């Protein structure tokens, strides 16, 4: 076959994969390819955003072990 | 900043003079780093402008 | 330079590592803006040419 | 009429008065306008230089006064 297999690829070929994801993947929610506009990216974006803020507070915290801890009593 | 601060809450306080001229010559370069990203290029958008 | 050696005077000697790096970096923002105030260039004409 | 009080104005109204503002003043003391070189400018300048330098001695003084006072007695 043709494309078949495990053999190698590109960088540009990997965009251009995941820009053909999107498109088919809001053609099943919204029936309609127009993509005026992009909500899916920015949906998937707005995760992300929160579980970076997440993992900023926990080291957050992790440096504030280091600056005050628990033995310094009376 | 917090990897130096947390050196300091340890006591060893081995900056100031020859120690602190690291950080000082490594904050230049990332710094450096950023703003060469902005010289892309020479032609105006500005919602004044529009 | 003058609002730094005041303090030397009345002996609280803050700076020093943790504290020598706001006045350190600050000068650098100074002479930042001066060399964005020269911009432009390349006319060329000078007294050796004339 | 047109011109009369207290209206808008703009930043190239306010040297475009000024530069009229030279132009007449030299008019008066020299009787001739071609102004090859604009000497009010520099008379001007001269005197703000004046100013300034006096202001910067002065908070030399003040500055001194900090670092070796008269109140260090006994």
């Amino acid at each position: 076959g043709s494309g078949y297999g495990l053999g190698l690829s590109t960088r540009t070929q990997v965009t251009g994969y995941q820009f053909l994801a999107r498109r088919t993947a809001m053609a099943l929610t919204r029936w309609r390819v127009r993509m005026e506009i992009e909500p899916g990216r920015r949906q998937t974006l707005a995760v992300v955003a929160s579980v970076s803020a997440a993992l900023v507070i926990c080291l957050g915290a992790l440096l504030w072990s280091f600056i005050s801890p628990s033995g310094q009593l009376n | 900043g917090g990897m130096v601060a947390m050196v300091f809450a340890s006591g060893s306080h081995v900056f100031g003079g020859i120690g602190s001229i690291f950080p000082l010559f490594m904050m230049v370069g990332i710094m450096m780093m950023m703003f060469r990203g902005m010289g892309g290029g020479q032609q105006q958008m500005s919602r004044p402008k529009l």
